[PDB]
């Protein structure tokens, strides 16, 4: 909905308070009980909090709700690396009659130490050489914080031509993964010494190569 | 255990229509209100609509009024979203809830969610190839075997190894989506080269939309 305001991210260290506001009007907010709930990547929401100040099962003391007039507040105490996830709350509309939900707040765990990403790269299988296609498949994970840049060679001249690379998502250990394809015709395959996956991380690359010798 | 089964999204062209279904165990489903929220992806949740426990009594985002109806038959503890005309726009992860009221409203039972892609574009399912590990990185610890899966659409396909039996080194990556429009994805799965000459590598590739259920065998690379 976004009729209420969350600001899209804050940052804690581990042991810190850190809090999520969430501003409406006298409509929502203003006279009705706030609910707070938590999304870990591509899962179903959570109920953290209902009544504004009510724990669900299981959530522990370091969370509370609090309330002052058109404003709810998310407090966490003894902040976890385990909390890092979206943040979102929720009212009803007396004027719209809707249940309205903040724009979400992503939440992140400060002073995580830096990790370089494993790679490893694959040739194109015989099967898809045999269907005339090749994909080279450069696989990245464990890697933080989560940004990466992917260049790729042939013989070491960069190739930009052919390339499709997600961007970074957040592996359940809270480190990231990426995935980075390049596309070729057999007979550049076959051409060429070798072709290369450099990846970068926070300024220092980490690279691998494949070669049709096999 | 309680718990709401969601069941019925995909793709669909323009002006189409899908059908969400959401079954209940465990309470008294009859008596409660519930929801359907959705999420596009990036984006936040967005209420869409709410019904009694009768039926009664039915509320409608503006987004949707006309074009979606919420319903529910209590004898088969089932909740629905008919989805009609629908547009791109309306391309989100859509889940189910119940609606319980305390001193406020809370959505404390969820559905696991069902993506809900609304295009033009044929459903393709994928071609699937194996990763086999190369013949230096075997003599040595351990071993990264793997399949790719090629050019599909829509979104999601699940991957396996052994038929579920191998769930320990597996990281199947989330899918690139490609200039063309067509997702590919790899699952690998890291085990001990000394397991390579006596163990069989089978990955399984289900995409629901094509009705693709596919099985293939990783074996290891001897060339050279
Ligand atoms: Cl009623």
């Amino acid at each position: 909905q976004s009729v209420l305001t969350q600001p899209p991210s804050v940052s804690a260290a581990p042991g810190q308070k850190v809090t999520v506001s969430c501003s409406g009007s006298s409509s929502n907010i203003g006279n009705h009980h706030v609910s707070w709930y938590q999304q870990l990547p591509g899962t179903a929401p959570k109920l953290l909090i209902y009544d504004t100040t009510v724990l669900s099962s299981g959530v522990p003391d370091r969370f509370s709700g609090s309330k002052s007039g058109t404003s709810a507040t998310l407090g966490i105490t003894g902040l976890q690396t385990g909390d890092e996830a979206d943040y979102y709350c929720g009212t009803w509309d007396e004027l719209t009659s809707n249940l309205v939900f903040g724009g979400g707040t992503k939440l992140t765990v400060l002073g995580q130490p830096k990790a370089a990403p494993s790679v490893t790269l694959f040739p194109p299988s015989s099967e898809e050489l045999q269907a005339n296609k090749a994909t080279l498949v450069c696989l990245i994970s464990d890697f933080y914080p989560g940004a990466v840049t992917v260049a790729w060679k042939a013989d070491s001249s960069p190739v930009k031509a052919g390339v499709e690379t997600t961007t970074p998502s957040k592996q359940s250990n809270n480190k990231y993964a990426a995935s980075s394809y390049l596309s070729l015709t057999p007979e550049q395959w076959k051409s060429h010494r070798s072709y290369s996956c450099q990846v970068t991380h926070e300024g220092s690359t980490v690279e691998k190569t494949v070669a049709p010798t096999e | 255990e309680v718990q709401l089964l969601e069941s019925g999204g995909g793709l669909v062209q323009p002006g189409g229509s899908l059908r969400l279904s959401c079954a209940a165990s465990g309470f008294t489903f009859r008596y409660d209100y519930h929801v359907w929220v959705r999420q596009a992806p990036g984006k936040g949740l967005e209420w869409v609509s709410a019904i009694s426990g009768s039926g009664g009594s039915t509320y409608y985002a503006d987004s949707v009024k006309g074009r979606f109806t919420i319903s529910r038959d209590n004898s088969k503890n089932t909740l629905y979203l008919q989805m009609n005309s629908l547009r791109a726009e309306d391309t989100a992860v859509y889940y189910c809830a119940r609606l319980r009221a305390d001193l406020g409203l809370y959505m404390d039972l969820w559905g696991r969610g069902t993506l809900v892609t609304v295009s033009s574009a044929s459903t393709k399912g994928p071609s699937v190839f194996p990763l086999a590990p190369s013949s230096k990185s075997t003599s040595g610890g351990t071993a990264a075997l793997g399949c790719l899966v090629k050019d599909y659409f829509p979104e999601p396909v699940t991957v396996s190894w052994n038929s579920g039996a191998l769930t320990s080194g597996v990281h199947t990556f989330p899918a690139v989506l490609q200039s063309s429009g067509l997702y590919s994805l790899s699952s690998v799965v890291t085990v001990p080269s000394s397991s390579l000459g006596t163990q069989t590598y089978i990955c399984n590739v289900n995409h629901k939309p094509s009705n693709t259920k596919v099985d293939k065998r990783v074996e290891p690379k001897s060339c050279d």
